């Protein structure tokens, strides 16, 4: 019968690894850089737009940097089209939860659930993973400004900086080098474009292959804010943080 | 619709999932329970790949099941939170059924019969997890520690590890345990599973957490200023020799 | 129907709720207390059919406790309460619906300020300074409409109750053999076991 | 009988690639031309009828589909998997969209279920994904002209100009010159014939070209009179004489 | 060659064979032997039961499936449960619904049918086990030979199982003797072993060793083992 | 690869072989049926010593009259037991009786062979076999004491005496010479007590074995540590006396 | 029928009628009222025959399992929790019962649990269920003390299911006494009414009105 | 490459299915079987091979009835052959019952076709080792048909199948030959009993039995019926006598 063309993508290697995972994380590898880095302040993040062109318009583009919430956004790194899929998915159950609760989401139960249907993609079923990486950045009143990182796997945790996609190895130890508990949000958002910049396949790091948001509590109000920058806004942070 | 037979027997008789399932396990950071005369404790090891978390955030290891009962694991950590939420969902009903908590032994033959469960039924794989549960019955206060495997399997110990250089942090304590006089003390049974850590550990104040459970729903973690305490004072035992 | 009475004062939520359970022509029990903590800042009573009551109570503890172990939280009295509404609003419209009237009464640490609401088996929800469920409203609205005062402390609340309970007592029909009382604060959740002639 | 084939067709393989969809990108590259320009006012969309027997009468046949009246397709690849993808997303912006809203979905979202769609046929038991890539132009109120490529793996970007297909790369470079902010629709038009007679080796007029336009509201091709807000479909597919003259001003 | 389509039953090998059935058909000439007669007043199963250890039973080769039918098995005793079992809901359906009882040439069909449903579908295997089913109905005294390939036939005699070419070719030569033997159940069956006996080697038919079981004219199917075998060995 | 519910070139089921080998694997199981009643014996085998050895369960009770032994991948007895138990009370609930042993026993066999990844037949799901045997032991009003061997195959046997696991082949070599039709409970308490001492790798002694027995008159019940110890000891002292 | 359970020092009292009618026919005067769950647990019945005695062997059923499965005595909580929980999820279907569970556990000591097929499950001292429940509960009520002696309290018991018998006329039969202390039940005979009224009547002095 | 043989809806490099042509072998390696269709009716006859005298004689019917007016015989893999005439019956029951009208032989034929193709669109499945030879007389006369493991079928004059299918051809096509004006339902059983004698010489090793049936609009009123007693062995007698 079929049992003849089936992968088999839920199985444990004699190593006790999880093939299609590995290989999906390898996959992401090559994906184009998203940094996420969490300031006292508010939250950054960085993602560097993969394959590029002068007839690409960018106004209208978006391939990495996703609103989730009024409170929640997403760095994607690995297949834009799977992440599509859990992105809606995401944002369904945001709503469900204030439909239930009337109270925003916290943003931990949000990037759980996520993680939850990953996993199971790994336990049953014969279907392949999704090929993607995500790095959450929200603020809630419960534990305020948080960033996580969830993966194929389905495993997902919290961090003070991080990157997912290629070069992370390099842009950890880049990260892990100059971040300060103490730092503000500009601070970080300098540290973020200068991190890409020294991982960066490219000649240069230009506006046109960036995407940028932050998540700052405009103190002249008291709530928070979610801006996910638009072309001109890159330019102008750019030439500022030194980079021209 | 997906029903393919993934854990079969071969030759030998042995189901290689379920075994490749435990070599996921002994990947998994450590952990280890131990059972004083009137308290257990749970102490787990953190990894380092890679340091830069938000330790306030990201999930520990330690996971209450109710308040009277914990558990700990070692392997996949996507695995073990399904086997964690169905205990959770056990634990509210059989609270609403028998109008009464669970005990630590009926809490743990449920999650070990999932992890069975998975071991015989088509298109699933086996839970990459081996965990340890403990807690006090209702109105008791006899300490229990219980530990599961992939294969489904599961028993009680005085005192147990599971994860990577579990071998070793299990000779520790095979010759530092005994039966006859158990920690008499939380503080001195802390002190055994900071030190049983510590064997495998090498030198991580932050890299140890460890969990402590009373009788009568009493759990508390312990930071890591009353940890890296118990590193102090047993660093100079070696020394002072 | 039983008396379900619930009053927000000052600085907590007191409810009082009829302890008779009576059957056809018989009072089976005296001492019944209609009630289920759901967690330890959020009290529930509760008046209606026969079965639907309690194992609508219980269905509603299960979930609110789990909530607590997953999430190590107390949701605020507010999301209990919207997550109560949601559950009765799918019942009326399902084959067997429960028959249930609820009275929420918990206290928002985070906010610091007790609150009380009410809801029926519709899934009609409004929060107020004061509430009854069944015939008791029909004397005690405009009682408390009279007597209540929003910064009155938790024995002026008690008072209040006596004066409502009394009133009750000599107007309604039935035999309801007096009530049981629970105060929901900062502290958490507790019984005036001392009412029986307060 | 039963379709027993319930696990995902395309996997990972140790490099980390998705064969069947890189396979899939293969058949794209190997179709015909097909290319999209946007101008201020309006976006045009054009391919070559590669007629696959001269008794064969290639009017019956059209690689340029009208989706919604303000949004239409052209694609390079395998022609039979693009005809069922276009009735699909004439199914899907009415059940998904106009029953909802009473109106149709804007172009970025209609190229979102579309490329769901595509997703889908990635992960899903049993099935191959579809050897073809889009281009959809079209316009929304709320939105103006846009115009967007969606790719076998399900994914989809805005693009001012470009093509797919067999002479892509020849294609883009030539569009990238002479494209430009400010061209007009019939300077759109103009450009798009002339990158197409690059890729095209026999016969070039109006009968081996298809080419349609998403511009001005077209009254004319309603079909009543009677309600003012409705002003008629933005999309219309030039005619072979209407092609012919323009190539005169080539 | 063929293990390339031995994997499954819905696998044809390049000459027209269906090994995972021929496989099933092994797993009876692994049994232990049964033989089957049957004259024109009574049909006779007698079969040699097997044991593990002397310290075990000797497993039941001989199921009863109505008041006039019944069968012996050769083969994985499970399938012949499950085969029998459905024999008999087969026996009570007829019964029940049209007060009718079921003739032996239908229950053949019947089994028959059942069996070929598992050698054309993926996912099912071959039933693992022979049977031989004699019974009596308003044609008369039957007996019927039963292989997991679907195939069953009707015969005066015969035998599966482990060295039954021996007891079939005995009964191929008795034939026109046994066919006769009317009247007389005792002489039927003292033929039956006889027959069986001609399969032997191991040792010789004991009596919580032997089984036989007999149907006829006016005798109900009847299952005979230990001391009310002795007055045959 | 190759259907769960394939056949070897010989007439047997692969994955049903394959299975008993992991039974060999097990730790060892003895049962001995006297016309005084059936005992059951088995080696507990603990892993380390800070393993508390009284929580290994390899005998459980199936009813006051019915108990069992098992041996292999024990995890995989759980749903056989349930199994076993709620056929048990049922029958009783059904019928105002007690189930006989034999039926018992041909109910737990029939779940046996209910594997596969879509066998025509029925809606047999489970995706392999089980792997662990049982020895269930006894007593009805009908056929007394008896003594079951249950295997994955489907198939069970009864036995005088028996003995599955580890050392079988060799207690089982034992017992066909030690067993006879008037062994007393005592004898066959001892007798079991002794083979498993003879196979077991570890020093026997009342933590890593353990017995149990069941009677018409006090139905099943497992022997405590205090009891068995007493018999080991009694033991000990008649092998030194000759 | 009248049956009637209540707690007091020296255990639980737990008595029944043996009545059973269709309509105004008398169906039987020898019904068992009373389960013996277990050597510690008791259940009542009243209401539908069928449906108590029914649901009731099948409760016996799901206690044992509970005991092979959790290796414990089952608590008379949870035996009347599941018969609760049973006879609620046919809610509306009709079922009929009256119930109570009796028994000692010694982490719960004497307890009574009432439990009707509406779905109501109370907790409790004293209890009388059926269609002489009034009548029973008039006389046990007015000579109700903690202080029985299990001597006391029997004949109260067993008095009050008599004058049920006596004035409900759906009640009737013979009574049937139960004690239940922590070593189990103790079952204390079968009064037959056609004899146990006369007697009472002549020894105690009441029931004045009926002239003998 | 290779393999195209080991999954049955597989098309090999030449546009073939094997395994359909492995259940032909299965069918060739069976007993011969035939029709011949007279001038109102239809004859089948079959090949019974007497493995032992054990067998009782007359007792093991192969040939088989749909309905009242169809006959059905078949060579190869016997069990399939009665898997497909149950398929038939419930076919011919199901037409009958919206239709009235007994199911017409040309109706039927397609049933059994569609049916058979089936087998053959699916791994999942494994074609009929089975050839079929039915007809039978309806509104319009008599027809004969021959179904292939393929599901290949057409009307046929003669038809044979199984291990003498080439000696039965050449007799058949004899007769064609030497009867432009038809054959009658009485020499149609006794050809028919000639053909079955000399195509037993393929397999003169084992003897064998005969067995006929007839469905002629003159001699069983357009019923299908078995040719027995008198009328049986008059042709048997006229076989034996031609065979020498």
């Amino acid at each position: 019968g079929s049992r003849r063309y089936d992968s088999r993508t839920t199985i444990f290697s004699p190593e006790g690894r999880l093939y299609q995972v590995e290989y999906a994380l390898e996959s992401i590898s090559h994906a184009g850089t998203a940094i996420g880095i969490m300031a006292s302040d508010g939250i950054v993040l960085a993602a560097e737009r993969k394959v590029t062109s002068t007839l690409l318009e960018q106004d209208t583009s978006t391939e990495k940097l996703y609103k989730l919430n009024d409170k929640i956004a997403v760095a994607v790194a690995g297949l834009t089209a799977d992440a599509e899929i859990l992105i809606n998915t995401a944002r369904i159950h945001a709503q469900n939860y204030l439909k239930t609760y009337n109270e925003d989401i916290p943003v931990e139960i949000l990037v759980r659930r996520l993680s939850d249907i990953k996993q199971g993609y790994t336990q049953h079923g014969g279907l392949r993973p999704f090929g993607v990486s995500f790095i959450y950045a929200g603020y809630d009143d419960r534990y305020g400004y948080q960033l996580y990182t969830s993966n194929p796997s389905g495993n997902y945790t919290g961090w003070k900086a991080i990157s997912v996609g290629a070069n992370t190895s390099a842009a950890q130890t880049l990260l892990q080098m100059d971040y300060k508990d103490d730092m503000k949000v500009d601070d970080a958002i300098e540290l973020a474009l200068k991190t890409l910049s020294k991982t960066t396949d490219s000649s240069a790091l230009t506006y046109d292959r960036l995407e940028f948001a932050t998540i700052r509590k405009g103190a002249n109000d008291g709530e928070v804010y979610q801006k996910i920058f638009k072309p001109q806004e890159i330019k102008d942070i750019l030439v500022k943080t030194g980079i021209t | 619709g997906y029903d393919r037979a993934l854990s079969i027997f071969s030759p030998d008789g042995h189901i290689f999932q379920v075994e490749y399932a435990l070599e996921a396990v002994k990947r998994g950071t450590c952990a280890v329970g131990v059972k004083g005369k009137n308290c257990v404790v749970l102490g787990c090891e953190r990894r380092s790949t890679l340091k830069l978390q938000d330790t306030r955030i990201t999930p520990s290891k330690v996971s209450k099941i109710d308040s009277h009962v914990v558990l700990s694991f070692s392997g996949l950590n996507a695995d073990s939170r399904i086997l964690i939420e169905k205990a959770r969902v056990e634990a509210q009903s059989h609270r609403l059924t028998l109008e009464d908590p669970v005990t630590v032994e009926y809490l743990t033959r449920y999650v070990a019969g999932v992890q069975q469960r998975y071991t015989q039924s088509g298109g699933v794989r086996p839970f990459g997890v081996s965990t340890l549960i403990a807690g006090f019955d209702p109105r008791d206060d006899e300490p229990k520690l219980y530990q599961t495997e992939p294969s489904g399997i599961y028993s009680s110990w005085s005192a147990q590890t599971i994860g990577r250089n579990s071998k070793t942090v299990r000779e520790f304590l095979e010759k530092n345990y005994d039966r006859k006089e158990p920690p008499a003390t939380v503080e001195e049974c802390v002190k055994l599973t900071v030190r049983s850590l510590l064997e495998v550990v090498q030198t991580g104040a932050k890299n140890i957490e460890i969990t402590v459970v009373k009788p009568d729903s009493d759990i508390v973690a312990l930071s890591s200023e009353e940890i890296n305490q118990y590193v102090t004072q047993i660093e100079q035992e070696k020394q002072e020799q | 129907m039983d008396i379900i009475l619930g009053i927000r004062v000052q600085d907590s939520v007191i409810l009082a709720s009829s302890k008779a359970v009576t059957r056809g022509i018989s009072v089976l029990k005296d001492s019944d207390d209609k009630t289920r903590q759901l967690s330890p800042h959020t009290l529930m009573s509760f008046a209606g059919e026969a079965g639907d009551t309690v194992q609508f109570a219980e269905y509603i503890q299960a979930n609110i406790q789990l909530y607590s172990i997953r999430e190590d939280y107390e949701l605020s009295p507010q999301a209990v309460s919207s997550f109560v509404r949601q559950e009765l609003a799918k019942s009326i419209r399902s084959r067997r619906p429960y028959q249930v009237n609820v009275l929420i009464g918990g206290y928002d640490k985070k906010k610091n300020k007790p609150e009380l609401y009410q809801i029926d088996y519709l899934g009609t929800k409004v929060e107020l300074p004061y509430g009854a469920h069944g015939y008791s409203g029909f004397y005690t609205f405009s009682l408390l409409d009279h007597h209540y005062r929003p910064d009155m402390t938790t024995e002026e609340g008690l008072d209040l109750l006596k004066l409502c309970v009394q009133e009750l007592e000599k107007r309604m029909p039935m035999d309801f053999k007096g009530v049981i009382v629970k105060i929901v604060d900062k502290d958490g959740i507790r019984q005036v076991d001392d009412f029986q002639a307060q | 009988m039963t379709d027993r084939y319930s696990f995902s067709l395309t996997t990972f393989s140790p490099s980390g690639k998705l064969g069947q969809i890189d396979y899939a990108l293969t058949a794209v590259k190997q179709g015909v031309t097909s290319l999209g320009i946007k101008a201020t006012n309006g976006v045009v969309i054009a391919t070559e009828k590669k007629s696959s027997s001269p008794l064969a009468m290639s009017e019956t046949l059209s690689k340029v589909s009208l989706l919604t009246p303000d949004i239409g397709a052209v694609y390079s690849g395998m022609g039979p998997d693009y005809r069922v993808l276009v009735d699909k997303s004439r199914k899907v912006a009415h059940t998904s969209y106009k029953r909802i809203y009473g109106e149709y979905p804007p172009t970025k979202l209609l190229v979102s279920e579309v490329a769901k769609i595509m997703q889908e046929a990635t992960q899903s038991g049993g099935v191959r994904p579809f050897g073809v890539s889009l281009l959809i132009a079209g316009h929304d109120e709320f939105n103006g002209f846009s115009l967007y490529q969606v790719d076998p793996s399900g994914s989809y970007f805005p693009w001012k100009a470009t093509a797919i297909g067999k002479g892509s790369v020849a294609a883009k470079t030539f569009l990238e010159k002479r494209w430009n902010d400010e061209l007009e629709l019939e300077d759109a038009i103009h450009i798009a014939l002339l990158t197409l007679k690059e890729s095209v080796e026999g016969e070039f007029n109006g009968d081996t070209i298809e080419l349609a336009i998403i511009g001005d509201e077209n009254p004319d091709l309603l079909g009543y009179t009677g309600i003012p807000t409705d002003k008629g479909p933005r999309f219309r597919k030039l005619t072979s004489q209407e092609i012919n003259d323009r190539l005169e001003a080539l | 060659f063929r293990n390339n389509y031995d994997g499954d039953t819905v696998t044809f090998s390049p000459t027209g064979r269906l090994f995972q059935v021929e496989y099933a058909l092994e797993a009876i000439k692994q049994g232990s032997v049964t033989v089957g007669l049957r004259s024109n007043t009574h049909a006779v199963l007698v079969a040699l039961k097997r044991n593990a250890d002397e310290l075990s039973s000797y497993q039941k080769k001989i199921i009863k499936c109505d008041e006039h039918m019944g069968l012996s098995l050769a083969g994985l005793a499970p399938d012949a449960r499950v085969l029998s079992n459905y024999l008999r809901q087969q026996c009570n359906y007829s019964s029940l619904v049209f007060n009718r009882k079921l003739a032996v040439e239908r229950a053949g069909h019947l089994l028959c049918d059942k069996a070929q449903k598992n050698t054309q579908s993926y996912g099912g295997r071959p039933y693992g086990v022979g049977l031989l089913i004699i019974g009596y109905d308003k044609s008369g005294a039957h007996l019927l030979e039963f292989q997991p390939s679907g195939n069953v036939t009707e015969l005066y005699g015969t035998a599966i199982g482990a060295r039954s070419q021996g007891a079939k070719t005995y009964l191929e030569r008795t034939l026109d003797t046994f066919i006769k033997i009317d009247g007389n159940p005792d002489e039927l069956i003292k033929a039956g072993v006889e027959a069986i006996s001609q399969s032997l080697r191991d040792e010789s038919l004991t009596v919580d060793n032997l089984s036989i079981a007999i149907v006829g004219k006016d005798t109900p199917f009847t299952i005979y083992d230990g001391e009310a075998v002795a007055k045959y060995i | 690869d190759r259907g769960v519910s394939t056949f070897s070139p010989e007439g047997r089921l692969f994955q049903v072989e394959y299975s008993l080998e992991a039974i060999k694997l097990g730790s060892t199981a003895i049962g001995i049926a006297t016309k005084e009643g059936v005992v059951l014996g088995v080696e507990k085998r603990a892993t380390s010593p800070l393993l508390e050895s009284d929580s290994i369960e390899k005998i459980v009770e199936i009813d006051r009259h019915i108990g069992c032994a098992m041996s292999g991948l024990t995890a995989d007895a759980r749903s056989m037991i349930e199994h076993a138990r709620t056929a048990a009370v049922t029958h009783n609930l059904y019928y105002d009786e007690d189930i006989n042993v034999e039926s018992l026993t041909q109910s737990v066999c029939d779940l046996a062979l209910r594997f596969g990844e879509g066998a025509s037949g029925e809606e047999r799901l489970m995706s392999r076999p089980f792997g662990v045997a049982l020895l269930i032991a006894g007593h009805d009003a009908d056929d007394g004491y008896q003594l079951f061997h249950a295997e994955p195959s489907g198939t069970f046997y009864r036995y005088n005496a028996k003995a599955i696991g580890s050392g079988s082949e060799g207690a089982q070599a034992e017992l066909l010479n030690e067993w006879h039709s008037s062994l007393t409970l005592k004898e066959a308490e001892l007798l079991v007590l002794k083979i498993l001492k003879q196979v077991m790798e570890e020093k026997l002694d009342e933590n890593n074995a353990q017995l149990s027995c069941i009677t018409k008159q006090d139905g099943f019940k497992i022997y405590d540590n205090e009891k068995t110890a007493e018999l080991i000891k009694e033991l000990k002292e008649k092998e030194a006396a000759e | 029928t009248t049956t009637l359970a209540f707690r007091f020092q020296g255990g639980i009292i737990v008595a029944v009628d043996s009545r059973a009618t269709a309509g105004n026919w008398v169906a039987s005067q020898t019904v068992k009222k009373v389960i013996e769950i277990n050597p510690f647990l008791l259940g009542t019945m009243a209401g539908g025959a069928a449906d108590c005695q029914f649901w009731e062997t099948w409760l016996g059923s799901q206690c044992r399992l509970h005991e092979l499965r959790e290796k414990e005595r089952i608590s008379v909580a949870a035996a009347s929790k599941i018969l609760s929980n049973l006879v609620y999820q046919y809610k509306g279907a009709g079922l009929s019962m009256g119930t109570m569970i009796c028994g000692y556990t010694r982490k719960e000591g004497p307890t009574i649990y009432y439990v009707d097929s509406d779905g109501t499950r109370l907790k409790g001292d004293i209890f009388c269920v059926g269609s002489g429940q009034t009548f029973a509960y008039g006389v046990l009520d007015s000579n109700y003390k903690w202080d029985l002696s299990v001597e006391d309290a029997l004949y109260l018991g067993k008095r009050s299911i008599l004058a049920a018998a006596h004035r409900d006329a759906y009640s009737g039969g013979s009574v049937n006494l139960y004690h239940v202390t922590e070593d189990g039940w103790i079952y204390h005979g079968n009064h037959d009414v056609g004899e146990l009224f006369w007697k009472v009547k002549e020894e105690e002095g009441s029931f004045n009105n009926v002239i003998g | 490459g290779t393999g195209y043989d080991l999954s049955n809806s597989v098309f090999s490099p030449d546009g073939r299915n094997f395994q359909v042509e492995y259940a032909v072998k299965a069918v060739e390696n069976g007993t011969t079987s035939i029709g011949i269709k007279c001038n109102d009716g239809v004859v089948f006859a079959v090949e019974k091979l007497i493995t032992s005298k054990l067998l009782v004689p007359q007792k093991n019917v192969k040939i088989q009835v749909v309905d009242r007016h169809i006959g059905c015989v078949y060579s190869g893999l016997i069990p399939d052959g009665r898997h497909l005439v149950n398929r038939g019956r419930e076919e011919a029951a199901s037409f009958k019952k919206l239709y009235k009208t007994p199911i017409p032989i040309p109706a039927f034929a397609d049933r059994l076709g569609q049916y058979v193709q089936a087998h053959t669109l699916y791994n999942s499945v494994r074609p009929f080792g089975v050839s079929t030879i039915f007809g039978g007389v309806d509104k319009n006369g008599a027809h004969l048909y021959m179904l292939e493991p393929s599901g290949s079928y057409w009307g046929y004059k003669g038809a044979a199948t199984g291990k003498g299918r080439q000696s039965a051809k050449a007799e058949l096509e004899k007769l064609v030959d030497h009867h432009p004006e038809g054959l009658s339902a009485r020499e149609a059983v006794k050809q028919a009993a000639k053909i079955i004698y000399l195509a037993h010489e393929d397999n003169k090793e084992k003897d064998f039995e005969l067995e006929i049936s007839w469905c002629s609009l003159s001699e069983t009123n357009g019923l299908h019926k078995f040719v027995k007693g008198d009328l049986l062995q008059e042709a048997i007698d006229f076989a034996q006598k031609e065979i020498n």
